[PDB]
């Protein structure tokens, strides 16, 4: 009953952004604040009134809450929207950083703020709906419309130092990724319906439907294999990953927009949601694959954030690195994998968004990102450089953060299933406290290497301040104490776990 | 010798591919009247000649 | 007993020789002249195929290509007439400026 | 066979189209008066397109032994006359520039309209050469209405030569089909083959010269040379008439001679129609990577979107929603097309001198014409296939009707040309959506405007909610 109203007032309070303009240019940033308010209200009412922790497994399909309302019907194509605890989770994270990102862009006076609200807000909103939605052409429709207005925000208001060329090609770059990748997606989808009907004889484009559909060995890999490339695109797995630095170096100087739409939590979402239960028989076979994928994204973002200049592609590399953990996690059909999937993807989330944030701020502070060009800005400001240390501490995944608790509940649940990939992959959490250092020993230690870092810089606002510290005490009490997020997904992990294994 | 995202590059690979058969294919485009009479009874051949084998 | 492969393959004879007219020729007023070629070839396939099967469908079709043939020749020669006008030449590889 | 009343009744729309055209003509021998004639135009054209209501209760079946009306007829004829008139609409504020006589344009916007309602509603090969010269040679002079300028006198040669050519091969492929079958009715092609000889080699060789003529009508690779030229060089809206309501007339009346003739369904014709295809979506997308001019890019377009139309035909045996994949992707194809080509005309009117150029200069556009630049980008996101877009749905009929009948081939064609496409569309999009260094006040240039910004509505309309549009096009179903 709520979920259309969670996905509708995103776009709602887009449109009233944009129209508002005409009573000033303070006006629109108020009510995409109210905007996100109601939404990360609405997503906490329902965390309350889910009552998730007493929830047992009841097998797939389970939802929490359920709408149901005739789109297409030629098709069987309905505006289908569930949600359970996983879907629940990161709902309330997609609302947290929608907040955190309406924070961010406070002090924006543009001439067209309005419409940078309205994609910030529709962004968001297609965010929610990729996680809501359970209907393969509204999820697809979903995964699809959050790119236009990344498009637009990463092409029209992006990174004024460089060049216009530069940011069209990365907004391009970016948007044929997606879009090629969403197609072939929708391919499989089309082909998956056309199977189901030719087998039953009705057309249904529902996710409980599909669940059950008789299929070869060798079209279920095809159908698998296209939904993995959608993902993986998105998720990000190597190769198919430099979008996502392009995107970050490119994307508009506030940060908000690295928080709205670039950061990654809907396809290891949806490789959990889909790929698993609707192709069991085909992610088992594909099982080594995708681990040697997630072995290979986590050396390769790791070497790659070593070698950057760049402190914004560095924390881009470090996002592939930790997406590659949770590629791993994925294929392995363990509930404590994959549990501490869904803390590391959380976790991930809430470190990345401080490091986007603290990075912007000190580009506002100094205006560049090369880290040859500043150095001991430790003693030049007040504080940033000790929260850019606790933030790097949390991605390399020291404990007290929930880095380590997701991380490591990846890696206990992964060698009880396969013990070399965890091993390297341990050794891959080496190589990422080594970036993590090298990113803080060129930042904020040593002396000024450039005459920008030499003299004294302005002190973060109350706001910004307040943002990030609440995003610390959020880390923090996910390190310290997990169970809480443990509870709310246990159901859909162990449904989605026991699809994976019961029928394999 | 990573620091140049040699991924991105071979993923890159296809751009340059389209890049290049499109800049072929444009050569086609000349402008001139008796080409494009010329195209189309090729194009004739060949189609009368598909259907014939097949 | 006339044998309605002979009158298909007379007709082909013209409507390639018409096409090979069209194409050699840079001059405009030869195209045009090529272009008549090849419509009345296809319009004496249609009387041989009319003929063959006994019917005046193929006159009928013969009537329609002449009509289409009397039309585009009038078209053209005003083209033409244009061209020459405003060019004074006929080389139809002057007019080429478009490309790509 | 005789003509009844109800036959009358039936032909309704091409009755009005022609008294049209001779009211028009005689008014024009009255007076000329550019505003009275494109009126009467304009009044003809829309008596017609609600004279179809009358056809439409009138029923279903056989006006001539070569007409044959039914719901797909009426769902082209209202098509064509949709693209009639918008290219009238579009033309007056250009034409009010034009230094020589104006009148002229829509008599022969009103024959060409006329042929597409005989494509339309085409039951016989004496209908389809006959519908195809009657859009064509209106077209000739369309194309060439401002003679006086260079580039539209080049363009116009260059149509006039190529389709020539293109109909003496359509001829010789039809007087190879009567040679074979004797017959020259839709439903009698192949009809005398059987026992699984349907591929006799006269009558493949006689449709393949009639593919040779109709792909260069449908501008399908390797018949496809002529379309960016002759796109650039003709008037804005005349390339607008020639990118909508041509290739819409002849693609449905392909799409009736593929469904009734029984030698549609030979392996050696889909082959060849798949290779086509194939070509055409990968080579119109690909040559549209590097255009500058928008005129030359939209041709490009038309190739590829051509292409994915055949590949909707292909599978046109196998499915039975290939018809209702063909209804959809064109009237999602007709609107993107009319809102982008009406962008260009709209930009380019009025007529500024044959001896000026006609450069768009799209960069900058939303800083002085933030609405046109509006509605053009979301015409270049409704061809790309991008979701909120009625071109997204179809697209996503052309992968439907592709998957169920496992044109893989086609499919992974379709997917390439989209990511192909994507680049160029949003190169124009962001073009229009930066800045430019340097660079209406009538009621008519206000209604192409609000011909294009209802357009842009029914894409995005019609991209979030295509129901009806999918019952729309289901209610055009022909016989069966
Ligand atoms: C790992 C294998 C298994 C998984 C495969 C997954 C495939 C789908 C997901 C990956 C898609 C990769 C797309 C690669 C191109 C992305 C866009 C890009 O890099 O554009 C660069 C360039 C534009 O920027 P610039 O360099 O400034 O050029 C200006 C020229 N005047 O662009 C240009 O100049 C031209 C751009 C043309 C359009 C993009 C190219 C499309 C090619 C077809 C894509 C479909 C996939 C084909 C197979 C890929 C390899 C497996
Ligand atoms: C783009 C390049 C083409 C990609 C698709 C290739 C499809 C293909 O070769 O399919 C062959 C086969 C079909 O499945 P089949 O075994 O016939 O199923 C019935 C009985 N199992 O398929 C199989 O047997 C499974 C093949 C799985 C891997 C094919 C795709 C690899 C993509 C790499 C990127
Ligand atoms: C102990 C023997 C038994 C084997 C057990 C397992 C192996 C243990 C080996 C431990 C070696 C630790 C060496 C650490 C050196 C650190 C100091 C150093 O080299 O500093 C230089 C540089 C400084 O970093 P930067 O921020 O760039 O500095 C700015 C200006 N210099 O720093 C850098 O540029 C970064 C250097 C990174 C070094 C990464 C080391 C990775 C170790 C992987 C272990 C793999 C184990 C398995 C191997 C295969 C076994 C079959
Ligand atoms: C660059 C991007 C674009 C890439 C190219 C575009 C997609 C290419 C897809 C190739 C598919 C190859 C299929 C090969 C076998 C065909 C013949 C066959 O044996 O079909 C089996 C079956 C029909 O027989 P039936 O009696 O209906 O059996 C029911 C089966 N349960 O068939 C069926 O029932 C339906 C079979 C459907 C198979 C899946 C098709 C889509 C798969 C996802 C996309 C392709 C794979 C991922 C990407 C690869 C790398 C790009
Ligand atoms: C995805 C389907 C289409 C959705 C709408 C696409 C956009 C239509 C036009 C809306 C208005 C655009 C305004 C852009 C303002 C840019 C300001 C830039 C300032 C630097
Ligand atoms: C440059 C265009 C490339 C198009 C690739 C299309 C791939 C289709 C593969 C189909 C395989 C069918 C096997 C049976």
């Amino acid at each position: 009953m709520l979920l259309p109203w969670l996905i509708l007032i995103p776009f709602i309070g887009g449109f009233l952004c944009w129209q508002t303009e005409r009573f000033g240019v303070k006006v629109p940033r108020w009510i995409a604040l109210i905007t996100m308010g109601l939404t990360l209200a609405l997503s906490l009412q329902l965390w309350l009134q889910g009552g998730y922790s007493l929830t047992q497994s009841a097998g797939i399909p389970q939802w929490q809450s359920e709408f149901d309302m005739p789109w297409i019907p030629r098709f069987g194509i309905s505006i289908h929207l569930a949600i359970d605890g996983l879907s629940l989770l990161m709902v309330v994270l997609t609302g947290l950083l929608g907040v955190l990102a309406v924070l961010c862009s406070w002090k924006e006076i543009e001439k067209y703020q309005g419409f940078f609200h309205l994609n910030l807000m529709w962004i968001l909103g297609g965010v929610i709906g990729v996680f809501l939605a359970i209907d393969m052409f509204l999820f697809f429709f979903f995964w699809e419309m959050m790119l236009v207005p990344m498009y637009f925000l990463i092409a029209l208001w992006g990174h004024k130092a460089s060049d216009g060329k530069t940011r069209i090609t990365a907004a391009t770059k970016f948007f044929i990724y997606t879009q090629a990748s969403g197609l072939v997606m929708l391919i499989a989808i089309l082909a998956l319906v056309f199977v189901h009907y030719n087998a039953t004889g009705v057309w249904t484009f529902n996710y409980e439907e599909l669940l059950n559909t008789p299929m070869s060995s060798g079209v279920e890999y095809l159908l698998m294999l296209g939904f993995f490339i959608a993902f993986a695109v998105k998720m990000p797995v190597v190769p198919l990953h430099g979008w996502l630095p392009d995107a970050h170096s490119q994307a508009p100087t506030a940060g908000s927009v690295d928080l709205a739409g670039i950061l990654l939590k809907t396809a290891a979402y949806g490789l959990l949601r889909f790929s698993l239960p609707l192709f069991p028989n085909a992610s088992a076979e594909f099982a080594p694959i995708a681990m040697w994928l997630g072995v290979i994204g986590i050396f390769y973002g790791a070497w790659m954030a070593f070698a950057q200049t760049d402190i914004k592609r560095l924390i881009a590399y470090t996002s592939v690195s930790h997406m590659g953990f949770v590629l791993i996690a994925i294929y392995t059909g363990s509930q404590l994998a994959y549990q501490g999937a869904v803390i590391q993807m959380i976790a991930h989330g809430l470190s990345a968004a401080g490091l986007f944030i603290l990075c912007g701020q000190l580009y506002e502070r100094i205006h560049t990102r090369d880290m040859r060009m500043m150095g001991g800005l430790w003693s030049k400001m007040k504080w940033l450089p000790a929260l850019s240390l606790f933030f790097a501490v949390a991605t390399l995944g020291m404990p007290g953060t929930g880095n380590f608790v997701g991380e490591f509940m990846i890696l206990f649940g992964s060698f009880q299933v396969v013990p070399v990939i965890t091993v390297i992959s341990t050794f891959g959490l080496v190589f990422a406290s080594v970036y993590s250092l090298a990113m803080l020993h060129r930042a904020y230690f040593g002396k000024a290497k450039s005459q920008i870092a030499s003299q004294e810089l302005p002190g973060m606002s109350l706001r910004e301040l307040f943002m990030i510290l609440l995003l610390v005490v959020l880390l923090v009490l996910l390190g310290f104490y997990p169970q809480p997020i443990l509870d709310t997904s246990h159901s859909a992990i162990g449904n989605i776990q026991q699809w994976f294994v019961n029928s394999v | 010798l990573l620091k140049r995202d040699p991924l991105n590059s071979m993923m890159n690979i296809p751009a340059v591919l389209s890049r290049f058969a499109g800049k072929g294919l444009l050569l086609s485009e000349n402008g001139y009247l008796r080409w494009y009479v010329a195209s189309m009874s090729i194009g004739a051949v060949v189609v009368l000649a598909l259907l014939m084998v097949l | 007993m006339i044998p309605l492969q002979h009158g298909l393959i007379l007709a082909a004879i013209l409507f390639v020789l018409g096409l090979t007219g069209l194409v050699i020729r840079r001059n405009l007023l030869f195209m045009l002249i090529g272009l008549e070629i090849m419509i009345n070839a296809s319009a004496l396939a249609f009387v041989v195929a009319g003929s063959y099967w006994g019917q005046t469908d193929g006159q009928v079709m013969y009537i329609l290509a002449i009509s289409l043939a009397a039309a585009e020749a009038s078209i053209g020669l005003a083209l033409l007439l244009q061209l020459h006008r405003r060019r004074q030449n006929l080389n139809i590889d002057s007019v080429s400026e478009m490309r790509g | 066979m005789t003509i009844t009343p109800q036959n009358l009744i039936a032909l309704l729309p091409l009755l009005i189209v022609g008294l049209t055209v001779v009211v028009v003509m005689l008014s024009i021998a009255w007076r000329r008066n550019h505003f009275l004639n494109a009126t009467l135009s304009v009044i003809g054209l829309n008596a017609a397109l609600v004279s179809l209501w009358f056809v439409g209760q009138a029923g279903a079946m056989d006006v001539t032994p070569l007409m044959r009306v039914d719901g797909f007829a009426m769902l082209y004829t209202g098509l064509v006359l949709l693209a009639s008139l918008a290219t009238c609409t579009f033309a007056y504020p250009w034409l009010e520039g034009y230094n020589d006589n104006k009148d002229e344009f829509y008599l022969l916007v009103l024959i060409a309209a006329l042929g597409g309602i005989l494509l339309a509603n085409a039951n016989h090969l004496a209908s389809l050469f006959l519908g195809i010269e009657l859009i064509s040679l209106p077209l000739f002079g369309l194309v060439g209405y401002a003679f006086r300028q260079k580039r539209s006198l080049e363009a116009s040669i260059k149509y006039t030569i190529l389709s020539a050519a293109a109909s003496s091969f359509l001829l010789f492929g039809m007087a190879l089909v009567y040679a074979q079958s004797g017959d020259l009715s839709f439903v009698a092609l192949g009809k005398n083959l059987g026992d699984g000889m349907l591929n006799e080699p006269l009558l493949l060789a006689g449709f393949g010269l009639m593919i040779v003529g109709l792909g260069f009508k449908l501008s399908l690779v390797p018949f496809h040379l002529w379309t960016p030229d002759v796109y650039q060089g003709a008037p804005a809206p005349v390339s607008t008439f020639l990118a909508t309501a041509s290739k819409i007339a002849i693609f449905g009346v392909v799409m009736r001679l593929f469904l009734y003739a029984p030698v549609g369904d030979s392996e050696a014709i889909r082959v060849v129609l798949a290779i086509i295809a194939f070509a055409s979506i990968i080579f119109g997308n690909l040559m549209a990577l590097s255009q500058t001019n928008i005129k030359r890019l939209l041709g490009y377009s038309s190739i590829s979107h051509l292409g994915y139309l055949l590949v909707a035909l292909i599978a046109l045996q196998t499915g039975e929603m290939s018809m209702e994949a063909v209804g959809v992707y064109l009237a999602g194809y007709l609107f993107s097309s009319l809102g982008a080509f009406g962008v260009v005309s709209l930009m380019s009117s009025p007529y500024r001198g044959p001896d000026a150029d006609s450069l768009f200069s799209y960069r900058g556009l939303f800083w002085h014409r933030p609405i046109l630049a509006a509605v053009m980008t979301v015409m270049m996101l409704s061809l790309a296939g991008i979701p909120m877009t009625l071109g997204f749905i179809g697209k996503f009929y052309v992968l439907a009707v592709g998957v169920q009948a496992h044109l893989w081939w086609l499919v992974g064609a379709v997917v390439v040309g989209s990511a192909i496409g994507l680049y160029y569309y949003l190169r124009v999009a962001v073009s229009l959506y930066l800045h430019a260094p340097e660079q209406p006040s009538n009621w008519q240039y206000s209604a192409g405007g609000i011909v294009v910004l209802i357009s842009a509505l029914l894409v995005l309309v019609l991209g979030v909610w295509p129901q009806p549009l999918i019952s729309i096009v289901r209610l055009a179903m022909p016989l069966m």
